[PDB]
């Protein structure tokens, strides 16, 4: 399937289609804190300036809302759902362990 | 007195064509008499 | 030199405004003439 | 005195370049 | 029987209560009509006093543009809807319905004059406002005019604006407004009560100029100098209703009859007894039209 | 007068309130003034009752319209110190307010004082999610415009793609609440029309329906905005909490008044 | 059927003509078909005359609408070799056509052959100067879109700021010609309505007015487009010359037909 592209492009020869970057092009730690402010708020516990963690302080919160983490089904076992997917700044941070 | 003079009538028609205040007075008198349930007065705003 | 845009137009502008205000007066004059005739 | 003495970097990459506010931003 | 009163308080309040109790319908109809007119005027005035800063129109003309535009909206509404007061067949149809409980259709012709009596006043203000505008446009530089009217002026450094007579006689709004003012002067002066007593044929000869007036009103705002022309929007439905009513009035066959007897009854009354047309059937209390 | 530019050098006025609410108030006050002028023409004892009926009906209609168009359903307001603009490390002390309505949200940023950093901080921005309007496009235009940071933060909190699902629930709630408020307005119009007609019981039933539809819109807004996962709005060192604004309470009071009047009308008709 | 993407892999169709003209043709052909079906219900000898009257009236109305909405008033077309796009030195052999209407201009770029440089060159772009529409904004959006060079050249030739004053004169001409064509359409409607009525002379006068307004719109377009300073449109090694297109000639023929029929009606009424 073709990827997202800039809506202002790809209709006439002088301005061909250009792909759109879905994360911030800066090397700004967006894979850690997210590419939007709401994402960063979702990743924070708002206590002592720490990223939100689950019952184990060494792991971030498990993903609950479908808007948060990419949840491609497990190719091996077929396991799906956000039941075991951690929440990172990068949407595809759980692609592999 | 119209109720009294015609005792066997039951429905009396009254039609007012005039200035709105006088016709309103006629309608108010009709309603006041109709508050008594002996006979019925039916009033019309006629505007020939 | 100060450039004045409206220079030389005050008299004509006043005449135009006066004619616009005299339109009812001209109509009254003509209507009185036709009423007499 | 405010401990945050600098301009906090935005998460979406906007307003990083002075005149090109969309540079490096999400969706660009 | 009776009772006199004290002139200062009781008689005056009695007269005022009588006036309200009689003409309550007139009060309501005049109030709603002038409320619609004032609402349109206030909409345009608000737009040009609070919501038109991006155009800079009020940096040069503030009182003039507000007056002209608000009075233009009110004038469009009034000149469009004055035709509804002359829908004789529609008035006749609604003359007996329950709407007569609220709308005094009998006073329609009177309302006609009232509408005109208001319109010309606002019209004058309209013209007056534009006069002010013109003078300011005659002293604003070419750059300001180019910003105000991009499709009419181009800032090429000439720095000298157009003259007043260019606005008044070399622009479609100017020419149409001058000719409309002349038409209004003729129509209002001739149609006045004094000169309608003076003559009858001149009254209609000048009062039929409303078709030319409406043509020139369609042309007047057509150029879209300040805003897009909205006069046709106001004028559409009342024109359709008036045209239908006039066509229906033409459709009825006006019989021609002769008078049998004429009496000069006291208190200035005329008793006219005339010949009945052959198939003339009517019920009691019905009324006719005569010429 | 000329020879100087501009011909008018005064600051341009700003309308002191919402134009829609102002127009509703002006129209209904004009109707009230007309009927007050008409009041002496009313016949007799049925003037105070007539006045109460007219004023109550006008108030019901004005409440329906204003509440349907007021962006004051879910309100919140917090005083904080926050970063103001880009390319500037200076912070502003300000009241940030969120006013979520049926068709969108108004974000207010009022400086304390208004004059801070040599700037006037009295922002009142609207972002609309009405049908046919693109919220994401409006937020992108706000980003291009350069709105202050708290405004942009609270605006992106309501974007369709934001991790906290405020946009979906609030759009659904506002859409159907507005639909049922329009139904209530139609029922109020019919209630007036059929109170003009001799069948008063049907008009009382229509007034009861107006009240029922107001209550239904209120309940739907509550239920649809309650299903939201908790979105923590954190500005500076504070958290903003939203609550049912005065539009919600005016809806409740007006609907209760309408249902009470309808029940009273029906019971009085049954008893008389 | 599923299991494959997309479910429909065929190329998507493109409408083969103008949608406005197509809609006008469909509506008037539907009316014609309805009246043809109704034709056997017509009484007697007055069928061929009835058919002529109905078909002529429908043709007049369709001509008014199509001409008012056709961008075919001032037409021109030249075959050249021109630069095609940016970041490409290759040239295309193509027919470039200009079609100036009342509300805007259609610029056509048709390749010869259509398939050149591995691309389909069949551009038909519209730039509108109607009231309320910003021509400069449309040209800027065309520049951002990346339209081929001849299209952009002929589009900027009609910008308000272009040195050759095509935009001003053509906008004025189109605006007032469209206004008078709408007046002619209204007069045609009234002509039908009053030919239904027993007073045929008034309907003939209205038909005459329709013809007069068509002629007035034609003359105004001619006069206002003649006052242009000569704008030399040079593409490649050629110059494009505009001339009165078939919309102009259809206006002339329809107006002459209407004025002739109105004069015939009036003279026949006078003679009978
Ligand atoms: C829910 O939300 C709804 C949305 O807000 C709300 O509806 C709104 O209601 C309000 C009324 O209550 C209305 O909106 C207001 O309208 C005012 C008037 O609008 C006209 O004027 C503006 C001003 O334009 C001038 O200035 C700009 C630059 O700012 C120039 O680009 C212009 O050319 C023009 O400049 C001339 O005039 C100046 C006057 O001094 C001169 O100085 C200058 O030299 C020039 O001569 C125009 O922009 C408007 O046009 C725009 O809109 C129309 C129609 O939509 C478009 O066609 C057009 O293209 C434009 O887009 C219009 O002509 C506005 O002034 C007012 O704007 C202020 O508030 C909004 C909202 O917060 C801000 O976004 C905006 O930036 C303004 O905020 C700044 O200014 C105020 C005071 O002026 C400050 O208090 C504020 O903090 C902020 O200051 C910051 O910026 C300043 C510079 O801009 C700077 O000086 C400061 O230091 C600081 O940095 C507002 O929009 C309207 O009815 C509704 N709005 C709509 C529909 O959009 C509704 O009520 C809400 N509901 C509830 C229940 O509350
Ligand atoms: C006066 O002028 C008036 C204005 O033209 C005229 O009115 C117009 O009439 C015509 C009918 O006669 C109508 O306009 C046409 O409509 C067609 C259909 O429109 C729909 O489809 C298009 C196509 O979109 C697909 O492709 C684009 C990329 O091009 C993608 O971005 C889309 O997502 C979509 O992609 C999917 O589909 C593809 C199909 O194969 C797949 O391949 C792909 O993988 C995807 O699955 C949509 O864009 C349209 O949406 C747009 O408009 C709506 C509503 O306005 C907006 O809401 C929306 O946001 C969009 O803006 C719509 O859905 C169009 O196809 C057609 O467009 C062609 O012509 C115009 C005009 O010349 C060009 O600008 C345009 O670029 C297209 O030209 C290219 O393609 C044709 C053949 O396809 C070539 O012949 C041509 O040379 C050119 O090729 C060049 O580009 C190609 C890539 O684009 C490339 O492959 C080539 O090699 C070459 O480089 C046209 O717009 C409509 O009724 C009127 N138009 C209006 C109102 O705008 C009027 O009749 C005139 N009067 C007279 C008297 O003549
Ligand atoms: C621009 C202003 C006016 C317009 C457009 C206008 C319009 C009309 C129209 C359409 C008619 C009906 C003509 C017909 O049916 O053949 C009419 C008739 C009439 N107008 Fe006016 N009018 C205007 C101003 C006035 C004024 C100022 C007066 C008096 C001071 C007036 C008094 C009358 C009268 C008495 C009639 C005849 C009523 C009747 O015969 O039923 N009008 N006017
Ligand atoms: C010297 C006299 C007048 C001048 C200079 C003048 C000027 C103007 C101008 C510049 C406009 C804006 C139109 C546009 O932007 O295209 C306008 C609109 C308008 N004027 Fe006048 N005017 C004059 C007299 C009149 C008269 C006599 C009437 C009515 C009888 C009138 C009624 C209107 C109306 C109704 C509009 C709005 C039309 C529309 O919105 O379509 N004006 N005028
Ligand atoms: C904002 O800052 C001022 C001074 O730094 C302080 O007095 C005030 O309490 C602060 N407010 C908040 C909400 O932190
Ligand atoms: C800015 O604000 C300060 C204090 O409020 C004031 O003294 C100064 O005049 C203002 N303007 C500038 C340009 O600093
Ligand atoms: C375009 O180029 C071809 C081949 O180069 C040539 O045959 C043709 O005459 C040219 N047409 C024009 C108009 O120059
Ligand atoms: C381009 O056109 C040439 C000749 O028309 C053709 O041979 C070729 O297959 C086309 N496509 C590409 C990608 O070159
Ligand atoms: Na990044």
């Amino acid at each position: 399937q073709r990827s997202r592209w800039d809506p202002e492009t790809g209709r006439s020869p002088s301005n061909p289609r250009d792909p759109a970057n879905q994360v911030t092009g800066w090397l700004d730690g967006s894979a850690i804190y997210g590419s939007s402010h709401s994402w960063s708020d979702a990743l924070r516990s708002f206590s002592r300036g720490q990223l939100a963690s689950g019952p184990d302080p060494a792991f971030p919160r498990d993903s609950q809302n479908p808007l948060l983490m990419w949840a491609a089904p497990d190719p091996a076992t077929g396991q799906n759902g956000p039941r075991g997917l951690y929440a990172f700044g990068a949407e595809r941070g759980n692609r592999e362990p | 007195s119209l109720q009294e003079v015609h005792p066997q009538v039951r429905k009396i028609g009254v039609f007012s064509c005039g200035p709105p205040g006088m016709t309103k007075n006629v309608e108010k008198a009709c309603q006041l008499i109709n508050r008594q349930d002996r006979t019925h007065f039916s009033h019309h705003y006629e505007n020939f | 030199v100060v450039r004045d845009y409206f220079e030389g137009s005050g008299f004509g502008f006043g005449v135009t405004i006066g004619t616009l205000c005299c339109f009812p007066l001209v109509s009254l004059l003509s209507a009185w003439i036709v009423a007499r005739l | 005195q405010n401990p945050i003495s600098w301009e906090v970097q935005r998460f979406d990459g906007w307003y990083n370049n002075l005149m090109e506010h969309r540079w490096g931003s999400k969706g660009s | 029987r009776e009772k006199f009163q004290r002139s200062c308080l009781h008689q005056t309040v009695q007269q005022f209560k009588r006036f309200i109790e009689n003409y309550r319908r007139h009060i309501g109809c005049v109030a709603v009509f002038y409320a619609i007119a004032g609402g349109l005027f206030l909409e345009r005035a608000y737009y040009y006093a609070f919501a038109a800063h991006h155009t800079g129109i009020t940096d040069t003309t503030r009182v003039g543009i507000i007056l002209s535009r608000g009075t233009a909206a009110s004038i469009s509404f009034m000149f469009s809807y004055i035709l509804l007061t002359m829908c004789r067949n529609l008035i006749t149809f609604l003359r007996e319905t329950f709407l007569n409980r609220y709308v005094p259709f009998d006073a329609a012709v009177d309302f006609h004059r009232l509408i005109a009596s208001t319109a010309i006043v606002l019209t004058v203000l309209h013209s007056v406002g534009h006069v002010v505008n013109v003078y300011l446009f005659s002293i604003s530089p070419l750059s300001v005019l180019s910003c105000l009217f991009p499709g009419l002026f181009h800032d090429d450094g000439s720095e000298f604006p157009q003259k007043y007579y260019w606005w008044f006689f070399q622009t479609v709004p100017g020419l149409t407004g001058v000719v409309l003012l002349l038409i209004l002067a003729i129509m209002y002066v001739f149609a006045s009560h004094h000169f309608r007593r003076r003559s009858f044929r001149g009254f209609w000869l000048t009062h039929h100029l409303y078709i030319l007036l409406y043509v020139l009103l369609i042309i007047h705002g057509s150029f879209a100098l300040i805003q897009l022309p909205r006069f046709h929007i106001f004028f559409l439905v009342p024109a359709i209703i008036y045209g239908g009513d006039k066509l229906v009035s033409l459709s009825r066959k006006k019989v021609e009859i002769s008078v049998v007897k004429a009496e000069l009854l006291p208190s200035g009354v005329t008793h006219l007894r005339f010949q009945r047309p052959q198939g003339f059937e009517y019920k009691s209390g019905q009324w006719v039209r005569i010429a | 007068l000329g020879h100087t530019f501009p011909f008018y050098a005064g600051p341009k006025p700003t309308f002191p309130m919402d134009t829609t609410l102002a127009s509703i108030i002006m129209i209904f006050l004009t109707a009230l003034a007309t009927f007050i002028v008409i009041l002496p023409g009313i016949r007799g004892k049925t003037r105070l009752f007539w006045l109460l009926r007219v004023v109550t009906s006008l108030f019901i209609g004005a409440a329906i319209l204003a509440v349907n168009f007021s962006s004051e359903w879910s309100v919140g307001q917090v005083s904080t110190n926050t970063s103001y603009k880009a390319f500037s490390s200076e912070w502003i002390s300000a009241d940030i307010g969120l006013q979520v309505g049926l068709g969108g949200v108004n974000i207010t940023l009022t400086g304390t004082p208004v004059q801070q950093l040599n700037e006037t901080i009295n922002y009142n921005e609207e972002f609309t999610w009405r049908l046919g309007e693109n919220y994401a496009e409006e937020y992108a235009k706000a980003l291009e415009k350069g709105l202050p940071d708290p405004v942009l933060y609270l605006a992106e909190k309501f974007t369709p793609r934001s991790p906290c699902g405020l946009y979906r629930q609030y759009r659904l709630a506002g859409h159907y609440t507005s639909a049922m408020l329009w139904v209530a307005f139609l029922c109020w119009l019919l209630a007036n029309v059929m109170l003009s007609m001799p069948v008063l019981v049907y008009g009382g039933y229509m007034l009861l329906a107006t009240g029922i539809f107001q209550l239904l819109a209120l309940l739907f807004f509550s239920m649809a905005t309650s299903l939201t996962s908790p979105c923590p709005l954190h500005l500076g060192a504070s958290v903003l909490h939203t609550h049912h604004g005065p539009a919600f309470w005016i809806t409740l009071t007006t609907g209760l008044l309408c249902v009470l009047l309808g029940l009273a009308m029906a019971v009085a008709h049954r008893m008389q």
